[PDB]
């Protein structure tokens, strides 16, 4: 039985994502996208753990993805800034803002050294 | 019976191989046939004990990446340690460098900056060296910049102070941006009181 | 003794008491509110030869635990030990504590000895076939094999040997609810114990002696 | 024999001839054991027969174990105190934080081969 044509602005294919890259994705408004990193990118996360590193294309403006992402450090940005809300482990957020064409950090390579979980990246 | 070539095989051991497997060499090329093979019974063994130092060690010296790995290495199986030791420990390493580099940039001048992003973005070997050397060769850039910088923008005294330490050596540089520029200051705030 | 766990308040009369901080550990039971008796050797520095253990003072600092079914909870009474008065000939000797515990009773004492066949049990703090120190005291079960000078001699039943730290434990029968005291644990074969083997379940205790008791606690 | 506690650990003579370990005297609540899904605390040395672990029954307790050429501890909800000692004499305390793993002398910061003296829970 077939299944309805309906967008619930579920990030697509976020299970295969998830065995393949070990990030995971849920909700956003659907003009950010996950693709390879050669040559191609835009909104680059660095972490330590899943397949180490991936990149994210923005469609149009204004844009937003809340995907999840254990163990962040570092993010790149390009023509754009970006603003970034991560988590420590005691459940508290913070938002970072990261300037555009510039390389940031956050608590594991930033000024408190915690092991923070990336919760929503939000394009300007 | 022995190989004929069974103690070349043994002092081969003792040049490479690590404290256990080593001084257990020692006892088999000093003594005879018997020395030989207790020797060869527990050399699986002994191989197996100096691993685990290793990579004890590691659990205690490296970063956030490897320490884990290695404390998980250290309850593993003999053939699942080697390959950690071999080369599975290299991409937990790899990543605490990543972060420390990153680190850097954060906090550093100019050219520790740029030196750091051109890191990240390269190979791990191109990391190694900038933690190893490269990083210093930066932030001595930026010290001198900044000395420049005040040899032209403060009052007389820190203008002067800054002139002598930007002819002299690194050594010079560093001590005056930590303290020399800190009395020049108050020498220039000396000479604007008493001459008020 | 190797058996069932008990903590009912049927032998909430027994005591265990430690010599200096980690010197002497040993088993013994109530013959009064101030009075616990318990095992000569416990105080001697040869085990087993309790000949100079003299009356007085302890030489080591003692205490001893009154009704602590349970060694992890608080229940049960905490008194030192202040003098010692042993018997004349036998490996016994009673301790006189500081302070009187008036909330505990003691055991009855036996009229006269045991006979082979009589089925007896016992209770102490010692040793189990997989603990080192248990955590509460354990009750078993043991057999008069026969009567000797001045001491009975039993055997466990179904395996239940006396161990280590069983020493100045009580042997009891019991009789229509009623307890009696019939003898003290000296020595044991420790079979089944933790840490060691041997087939045998043999043990001793010297006899209860009720005069050796009335004339001390009401001296 | 008596049945008296000398606080002497029981079997210790049979763990020497078949574990290489030897132990002395403690008040009682430690234990040595197998090391299959049943661990506590466990120690690793380069002799012997590599490592065995030990059982906590009650706390506080102590036991005053020796160990040979002791590389590294890991310990499980709770903090332990150890006490190990140097080729020259020279005992040191370390330590070691609860779920987690240590090293010592050898595997530590100083290299040295140092024994095992005294396994303390808190």
């Amino acid at each position: 039985e077939m299944p309805q044509a309906v967008e619930d602005f579920s990030y697509p294919g976020a299970a295969k994502i998830q065995a393949e890259t070990g990030a995971i994705l849920k909700r956003g408004n659907g003009h950010m996208l996950m693709t390879s990193c050669d040559g191609s990118e835009d909104i680059q996360v660095m972490s330590r753990t899943g397949q180490k590193d991936f990149c994210f294309n923005v469609m149009a403006k204004p844009a937003y993805l809340t995907l999840e992402v254990p163990q962040a450090y570092g993010i790149w940005t390009s023509a754009d800034p970006v603003k970034t809300t991560i988590k420590d482990t005691d459940g508290t957020a913070t938002v970072i803002n990261a300037p555009a064409n510039d390389f940031t950090g956050y608590g594991e390579a930033g000024s408190t050294g915690e092991p923070t979980t990336l919760i929503e990246l939000r394009v300007a | 019976p022995l190989p004929a070539n069974v103690r070349a095989d043994i002092v081969g051991y003792w040049e490479t191989g690590g404290a256990g497997l080593k001084a257990a060499a020692e006892q088999a090329l000093l003594g005879g046939d018997e020395a030989i093979r207790k020797f060869l019974a527990d050399a699986p063994s002994i191989q197996h004990d100096d691993n685990r130092i290793d990579a004890a060690r590691m659990a205690m010296t490296g970063g956030s990446g490897l320490r884990q790995a290695a404390k998980d290495a250290i309850r593993l199986s003999p053939a699942e340690l080697e390959k950690f030791l071999l080369y599975g420990y290299e991409e937990p390493l790899d990543d605490d460098h990543k972060v420390e580099i990153a680190r850097l940039i954060n906090l550093g001048g100019p050219g520790v900056r740029e030196a750091g992003k051109a890191a990240l973005q390269g190979t791990a070997e191109e990391r190694e060296l900038f933690l190893n050397s490269g990083q210093y060769t930066a932030q001595q850039d930026d010290n001198r910049v900044d000395v420049a910088r005040l040899a032209t923008t403060g009052g007389p005294n820190v203008q002067a102070a800054a002139k002598v330490a930007l002819r002299g050596t690194p050594e010079d540089m560093v001590e005056f941006l930590e303290v020399g520029q800190f009395t020049a200051r108050n020498r220039d705030q000396e000479h604007a009181t008493i001459a008020e | 003794t190797v058996g069932d766990p008990t903590t009912d308040a049927k032998l909430d009369f027994t005591a265990r008491l430690t010599i200096g901080t980690d010197y002497r550990s040993c088993s013994g039971a109530l013959v009064d509110t101030q009075w616990v008796l318990t095992a000569a050797s416990c105080f001697a520095d040869d085990p087993n030869q309790p000949d100079t253990v003299a009356a007085g003072k302890p030489a080591q600092l003692t205490r001893a635990t009154v009704g602590r079914a349970d060694s992890n909870i608080a229940n049960g009474y905490v008194r030192e030990v202040v003098e010692l008065v042993p018997h004349p000939e036998r490996d016994m000797v009673l301790a006189r504590l500081d302070k009187a515990i008036p909330d505990i009773a003691p055991v009855r004492l036996a009229s006269d000895a045991p006979t082979a066949g009589t089925p007896l049990t016992a209770v102490g703090f010692g040793r189990t076939k997989d603990e080192w120190v248990p955590i509460q005291r354990h009750q078993g079960a043991f057999t008069v094999t026969s009567v000797t000078a001045g001491a009975v001699n039993v055997t466990g039943q179904g395996g239940d040997a006396i161990c280590a730290g069983d020493t100045g434990g009580p042997l009891l029968q019991d009789k229509n609810g009623t307890l009696h005291l019939v003898g003290v644990n000296n020595r044991s074969m420790q079979g089944g114990c933790y840490g060691s083997e041997t087939t045998s379940t043999d043990a001793i205790a010297a006899m209860s002696d009720a005069d050796f008791v009335t004339q001390t606690v009401n001296r």
